Parts: C-alpha cells; structure tokens; sequence
C-alpha cells in the first residue's frame, strides 16, 4: 500500500521524495493542503515513518539554523520550485565570501536537507530589487516616501486612502513578498485622519516649502 | 436639571404615602360594612359615614407627628438646592 | 391642541375606567355594597400611582416634541403686500 | 462511532459536515425526527473532529437581524422603534438586491443607524454605508468596487463616495475529492 | 441516496436543483405533500453537493418587501407607516412595468425613503433612485440606458438624470445539457 | 472510573473534553438524558484531570449579551432600555459580518455605551469600538489590520481612525494525534 | 473515614479535593443525589485536612455580581438601578473577551461606578479601570501589558492611560504526580 495511494483521487496535487535519512518526504502547496496531508498519518493511514514539509515552513527552519552558525550572513530566500535542487539567492554587496566557503556553505545546507541532491547559490543585485519595488509603485500609482538604510529600505504608505489604492496596494505587495521575502524592504500602510496622504508643507514669505517626513502630523479640518 | 426633575417626583412621592392610610382604613371600612349589610340584610346607607369618620379621624390622631417632621424635612432639603449655588 | 393633550393624558383615564367597571362588576355578588362610594377612595391614590410612573418622559416629550421652532414661521405667515 | 451532536437542525448539520470534510474527516448525518439531527464520526478521527468543533465554535448561531428587538405587537411604539424596523428592513432589501449582480456570491451590508438618537430638535446627520461581498474566481475585483459604490450612492438622499466602504474577496477553492476512510 | 434538505417549498427546490444540475450534479426531487420536498443525490457526489449548498447559502430565504413592517391591521397609524406603504407599494409596480420592456428580463429598483424624518418643519429632499436590469444577450445595453433614465424621470415631481444610478447585465450561457449520471 | 462533572451540556462538554485531549488526558462523554452528559477518565489521571479543571475554572458560563438586561417583554422601556438593546444588537451583527472575511476564524466587538447618560440637553460624545480576532496561520497580519479599520469607520455616524483599537493573532498548532491511554 | 463535609456542589466538591491533593492528602468524593456531595479522609490525614480547610476558609462561596442587587423581575426601576444593571453587564463581557486573547487562562476587570450619585449639576467625573490577569509559563510580560491598556482605552469615551491599572500574574507549577496512600 503506497502513500500515494492513501492521499486521494488527485494525484498530482501532492509529490512524494524519498530521502537519505530513510523517511518520505510529502510535499505540499499550501496550509489547507498540508492538513489534508497530515492527518492521514496522525490518524495512522500509514505504518513507516513520513513527513510532511512546504517552503515556508522551511525557509523558517533554515533562517533559525542560520541565525546561530553564521549570524551576519545576508541574503534573500531560498526557492524550492524543484524540490531537488533548491535555489539560494545571497547579497552579491553585502556579503563577502571564497568560493571555498560558499561550497563549504553548500554542504552544509545539504546537510540539512536530506531530501535534497544539491544546493545553487545565486548572487542577486541589492539595486535591482529596490528598483523593482519603486517601479511597481509608481506603476500602481500609490503615494509614498522612500527611506534608506546602511542595511535595507522602507517605503511608507499612510493616509486617508480610498479602497481602490487599498486594495492594489495589498494585492501588490502580497506579489512581491512571495518573489523577495521580507528581509530587505519594508512595506507599511498606516490609515490616518490626513487627506495630503503624508505629504506636508510650511507657509512662510517665500510661499510653501516641503516639510520633512516624521511621525507627527496634522490631522485635517477639511 | 437633575435636581428639578427628582424634586417633583418627590413631591409626588410624598402625596402618595401620607395620603395612602386613610384612604386605605375607608377602603376597609367601606368593604366591611357592605359585606355586613348582605350577610344580614339592612339596606341603611349612612352607617358607613358614621364608622369611617371615626376610623379616619383616629388613625390622623396616630400619625399627627410624623406628618410634621417629614414636611420640614422636605422644606429645608428643597430650600437648598433652590439657593445653594455656588 | 386638543388632540395632543387626549393623546398623552390616555393611559390614565382607562386605567381609571377600567377600575370602576371592575367594581361594578364585584357588586353584582353584594347588592348593598356602595361601590361608588368605594372607587371615591381609590381613584385618587390610583391616579397618583400610575403618573408617577410616566413621569420622567415628562421632560423631553415637552422641551422639544412640542416647543415651538423658528423654521415654521414660514408657513404661519406670509406677506400680503 | 461516537456522538459529537445531537438535536441540531438542518442548517446547522450541512455547516458542521462540511467544514469537517473539508479538513477529511468523514462524517454521517442522521435525521431523528422530532430529536434532529445528530453527526457521528470514527474514533481515529474523534480527537481532530473535537478540535475544529472547538476552533470554528460550531455548531453556529442564528443570524441577527435589528427587527427582533422592536416587535410590533408593543401596545406603544415611540419614533425610535418604527425608526429602527424601518433601517432594519432596507437592509435586508439591499443584500437581496447585491446577490443578482453579475458574479456576486453573497454580500452583506449595514447602514449608520443614528435612529440612536431622536434628532428631536436637531439637524439630521449624514447616512453612511459598509458593503462585504464575494466573488467568483477571475473577476477584475478593482474594476468592480465602482459598480457597487455607484449602485448604492444614489439609494439615499444624501450619500457621498468618501462615506461608502466596499471590501470584496475571491471564493476558495472547490472540495470536489471525496476524504478517505480510516484504515 | 443521501438526504441533503427536506421540507422545502416549491420555488426553493427548483433553485437546489438548478444550481447543482449547473454544476454537473444529478439530483432528485421528491415529494411528500404535507411535509414538503425533498431533494437527494448519490455518494460520488454528496461532498460537492454539500460544498455548494454551502457556498451559495441555499436554501433562498424568503423575498423581503417593507410593507411587511407596518402592516394595516392596526387600529392605529401614524403618518410615517403610512407613508412607508406608499412608497413600498409604488417600488414594486415600477419593477412591474420594467419588466414588459423589449428585451429585459428581470429588474430591481430602490427609492430614497425621505421618511427616515417626518419632514417636518423642515424642506422635503429631492428624491433619488436606482435600478438594476438583466438583458438577453445581443443588447445594445449603451444605447439602451438611455431610455430606462427617460422613463424613471418622469414617475415622480423633481429627479435629475444625475441623481438616477441604472445597472445592466447580460445572461449568462444556456444550461441545455443534461449531466452525467456517475458509473 | 470517577465522576469529574455532572449534568452538563453539550456544548459545555465538548470544551472540557477539548481541554482534557490537549494534555493528555483520554477523557468519556457519557449521556443520561434528562439528567445530561457526564465526564469520567480513569485513576491515574484523576489528579491532573482536577487540576486542569482547576486551573481553567471549567466548566464555561453562558455567554453574556447586554439585551439580556433589559427585557423586551418589560410593561414599558424607557429612552435607556430602548438605546441599549438597539447598540447591543449591532455589536453581534458586526461580529457575524467579520467572521465572513477571508481567513478570519473569530472574533468579538465592543462599543462604547456613551447611554450611560441620557445626553439629554447635552452635546453627545463621539463612538469608540474595539475588535480582537483570530487569524489562520500565515497571515500577514500588519497588511490585514488596514482592511478592518477601514470596514469600521464607515459603520456609525462619527468615528475616527484614531479611535478605533484592533488586536489580532494566529491559531496555536493543531492537536491531531490521540493521547496515549494508561498502561 | 471521617466525614468532612456533606451536602456539596459539584464546583464546591471539586474546589476541594483540589486544595487537598496540592497538600499530599488523599481524598475521596462521593455522591448522594439530592443530598449532593460528600468528602471523606483517612484518620492520619485528618488533622491536616482540618487545618487547611480553616486555612483556606473553604468551601468557597458563590461568584458575586452587581446585578443580583436589583435583580430586572422587578416592577419598578429608578435610573440608579437601570444604569447600575448596565454596568454590571459590560465588567461581565469584558472579562470574557480578555480570556479569549493569546496564552490568557483567567482574568477580572473593575469599572468606578459614578452610579452612586446623579453627578447632579456637575461636569461628570471620567471613567477608571483595573483588570487582573493570569498568564502561561513563559509569557513576556512586559510586552503584553501594552496590549490589554491599548484594547481598554477604546472601549469607553473617555478613558486615559493613566487611569488603567494592570497587574499580571504567571501560573503556579503543575500538580502532575498523585499523592502517597497512607501506610
Ligand atoms: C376632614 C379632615 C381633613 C384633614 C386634612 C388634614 C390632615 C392633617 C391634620 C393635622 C395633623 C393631625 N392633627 C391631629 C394634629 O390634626
Ligand atoms: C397636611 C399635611 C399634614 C399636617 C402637618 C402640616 C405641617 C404643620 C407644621 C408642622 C410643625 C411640626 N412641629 C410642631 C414639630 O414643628
């Protein structure tokens, strides 16, 4: 009695890998699919040891592997699009690195993925992943502030917004998170009683002059 | 506002309980001296008069005193909060 | 005029009715028993005791629900010259 | 097989059975009569079944509407509760006119009830609206915030764009595929 | 056969029953007279069927019309309930004459009730209306808007084209084909 | 066997037994009818069944609803009996509607009661609401709080941003397997 | 065995056996029916037993709430008792929202009751609040006192931090292991 024979009709939706430490590896797509999973060897369906496993679970995993063993490592998220053969995307600038110890590096992931057969390090641009993010604003229209950081980069979205730039923000972000995660850039959406949508402005003789952003603000009359 | 409002209940309040034991000893007069009359049969009409007079003129001798002293205390309370404003 | 005031002095007249008829009604098993004489000595204290119930609206359903307001001058008067 | 609950009615049954399929514990309905209708399930799954019982706080509630709580058959009514059955009656109205739209699944919708006050002696305030709906998968969701904000707009005397909040989202995916049974 | 729903109404049934036959599920009507419809299908098909009784909310609850608030039987009316059924009344003999346009096929219309206030000592607000129409598939909906707005105008003393919100839809494709009968 | 609770009900029950499988604890649901469900667990677990017992102070109350103060079937209500029932209306219907967002499992709502004075002859005070909910697990929760806000602002006549206070958080981890029963 | 107590609820039996096994004393519980229930102890142990049921004062006393003072089956109310009513409904919800937040196991809440006088003529006095919690092993504290200030401060009209006062509290350790039979 195979494993996938136990987990339904649809065979496709769940992909079964074997791995070195002599245990099944179930892979999954989403929550609801992963508790489809699980139960059926909680219940005891199945009589040899099986596990059930999806990317975000394992990018956490291994974000607290690598917060003990190498703690001023940067780098982006790992893509399990092929289960065998996982992508790791690092920081060409912020990190420098041999190539002895990036293969070092390799093996040792390998090492915590025993249902993977290798592991490809990619080096990814800091600039291109900001600029994408200030495109699909602008591309949305959204208003905001741009702020830099030796270490990262926050975009800050706040006001009275209507429900349209609601929901395309949302929709949005969402999208990008996915491809990225969240480990360099900041999205945050704050309501607030201020229909400049955080813009502001100072009168003085020389007429109006842009004001600095900060945490205060005007909330408006109008 | 509050202070008008709860002085006129009051004072609806207090008709309601000096008032109640008289009316309440000529309601017990009235309903006994009827049954009275069918249990043996006598068709006067003035006997209960002469009984309720002096059951009501009894009972006002029994609470003469505590009518006064709730009447001043209602004036006094009421004269405060009319004048003590400050 | 007239009909505001029926319209809010109601509740007591058939509280007050009702409990005359309820003693009519009694002296049918006691011929001799005066019930007029006897709804006399009730009524007062009844009427006190049911006003003293509706009384609180007594504020707002006059301070505004009646009172008077500048807007009607509009349809009261006009000018003829 | 073990007893979860008894005397439920039919509504609530068809709830409790498919929010359990969906997490594949397979459940039997069984109609008493006069007693309702009780769930059974197998032992293997008797732990998981009470679990979500618990999480999702089934079996559900009745809905409430603001009309239950101003009959009519009170012997007086003031302004406010003819004023409340009134808003409380448009409504439901709305809702039953949002699910004839194209791709509408369902909707819910409320309306500012300043029937809280009187407004006996002053100016009456302005109506505001909040409308929930959901839609079928591949619908332009953006492009369709407008139909609804201009339908109700003009429902009320006094309606302003700024005063009308639409949420809408997408319908989950289908449970087509049968759970299997214990082994 | 498994029991989905029992003591249905007529026009309830023949809604179960077009919504699952539009999904590819055979179902099975019954009657019992007194104790109403009921409505059954095979196991293959039990999880489905009960996964879309769930997503549509079925059965339909009843229509909602705002003369049932206020009903006449009362010795006792003020202005307001009468005014209320006025209105009420006049809503649904709109939608009745809508409905024997050329080419619509059902229609639903909304008036402002100003009567939320009495209007009095105070200027009555101009009236606003909404309509929504569904029309057989062809239609110059763009060139047909304009003669929804011309009819309504006229119905009552003030409305301006800018206070009438009016929207159109097409039917969806025709459900001819009868479903598979699971092996 | 011993007798930890008598004379529960079903729902009152099946939270002890939720309670018990989280640490443990093989609990039995036994029904007398009439007399209602009993709860018993064998002797080595005992003294842990009564400390959690303890511990949680089961079993539940009733559920607490401020129209449950104030009867409609009272001889008269005053301006007070009539507010308070109205505002402890919306409240539930608030949380029936958000617990038909996409991904939200619970949640509860309060209002203020500025009834606690008439505002009779004085200006009357702005609303405040609060929510909590709970979440499926993997929701972004930062990004979600903006949609709530928004849903409630435009439910009541007058509220700001400002005034509105939301708490969320995640499902704890499901409890699937069985307890282990005493050797 | 001597007997220690007789005619016992099932809340008052459970208090106490409780109380005694935490102290190393084996009891036993029984039932009568109407005459409720029995606590029983072993001679060595009697002593002991006596001496903490003084301690603790037990058995406890029944859970005490402002609205038994003026109970609603009343025929007549003044608006003292009508507001005090309010306010011992909304400590009641408030306290069973809080124990639906993350890790919460008890809690209780206190509202200042401006009930005892009309504040007649004057400018009435703001709100004060205070709560008690009981938390999980391992809870951060600190961090979570925000949290309950922030849901708070919404829930009234008028309500400052500084007006709120928390205190929190972590579960004692576990009564896992089962007391020494007597030799
Ligand atoms: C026909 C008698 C009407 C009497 C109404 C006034 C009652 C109060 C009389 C004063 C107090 C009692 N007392 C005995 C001193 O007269
Ligand atoms: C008609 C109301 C009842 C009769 C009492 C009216 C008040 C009379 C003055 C009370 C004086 C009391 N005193 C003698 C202690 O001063």
């Amino acid at each position: 009695a195979e494993l996938d024979s136990l987990l339904g009709q649809e065979k496709e939706r769940f992909q079964v890998l074997p791995g070195r430490d002599k245990m099944l590896y179930v892979a999954a797509q989403n929550e609801r699919d992963t508790l489809w999973a699980r139960q059926v060897l909680a219940r005891g369906d199945y009589d040899k040891n099986a596990r059930v496993i999806n990317e975000n679970e394992e990018n956490k995993r291994i974000s607290i592997w690598l917060d003990t063993y190498y703690p001023q490592l940067a780098y982006y998220r790992i893509h399990f699009d092929e289960p065998r053969k996982p992508v790791f995307w690092l920081s060409r600038q912020r990190n420098t690195m041999s190539k002895k110890e990036l293969e070092v590096l390799s093996q040792k992931l390998r090492a915590l993925m025993p249902y993977a057969d290798s592991v490809n390090i990619t080096l990814m641009d800091d600039v291109t992943a900001a600029g994408q993010a200030e495109a699909g604003l602008k591309q949305q229209a959204l208003p905001y502030s741009r702020r830099n950081h030796k270490g990262g980069v926050t975009f800050v979205i706040q006001g009275a917004l209507d429900d349209v730039e609601i929901l395309r923000a949302r929709q949005f972000v969402d999208s990008y998170y996915r491809t990225w995660g969240g480990r360099y850039v900041q999205f945050a959406i704050e309501l607030k009683d201020d229909w400049l949508k955080g813009r502001s402005f100072q009168y003085g003789a020389e007429g109006y002059i842009k004001m600095s952003p900060g945490h205060w603000y005007f909330p408006s009359p109008l | 506002m509050d202070d008008l409002v709860f002085a006129g209940n009051k004072a609806l309040y207090l008709v309601l309980i000096l008032s109640g034991w008289p009316t309440i000893v000529a309601t017990i007069i009235g309903l006994l001296v009827g049954l009275f009359q069918t249990v043996t049969q006598l068709q006067e009409q003035t006997l209960p008069f002469g009984i309720k007079l002096l059951g009501v003129c009894l009972c006002l001798f029994l609470l003469s005193g505590w009518y006064g002293e709730v009447l001043l205390s209602y004036g006094r309370q009421v004269i405060f909060l009319a004048l003590a404003k400050g | 005029v007239a009909q505001n005031a029926l319209v809010l002095a109601s509740p007591v007249v058939l509280v007050l009715l009702l409990s005359e008829v309820f003693l009519g009604l009694l002296s049918r098993f006691a011929p001799q028993m005066n019930a007029f004489a006897i709804s006399l000595t009730v009524k007062s204290g009844i009427a006190v005791l049911i006003m003293l119930l509706y009384f609180s609206p007594v504020l707002p359903d006059n301070v505004l629900r009646l009172s008077f307001q500048a807007t009607g001058l509009s349809s009261w008067f006009y000018e003829r010259g | 097989d073990k007893d979860l609950l008894k005397g439920l009615d039919q509504e609530q049954a068809n709830e409790v059975i498919a929010v359990l399929q969906m997490h594949n514990i397979e459940a039997n309905k069984i109609d008493s009569g006069k007693l309702g209708y009780s769930i059974t399930v197998a032992e293997p799954d008797f732990t998981a079944a009470v679990y979500w019982i618990k999480t999702y706080q089934l079996p559900p509630r009745p809905r409430v509407e603001i009309a239950q709580m101003f009959p009519a058959d009170s012997l007086v009514s003031s302004p406010r509760a003819e004023k409340a059955r009134l808003y409380s009656a448009i409504e439901q109205r709305l809702e039953q006119s949002l699910q004839t739209m194209e791709g509408v699944l369902s909707a819910r919708v409320h309306i500012s009830y300043d029937i809280d006050a009187g407004e006996n002696g002053r100016p009456p305030k302005p109506v505001h609206l909040s409308a929930l709906a959901v839609y079928e998968r591949g619908s332009p969701l953006a492009h369709q915030i407008s139909d609804i904000k201009r339908f109700l707009k003009n429902s009320f005397a006094d309606v302003d764009y700024d005063n009308i909040s639409v949420v809408l989202s997408e319908r989950s995916d289908a449970q087509l595929q049968a759970p299997g049974t214990p082994v």
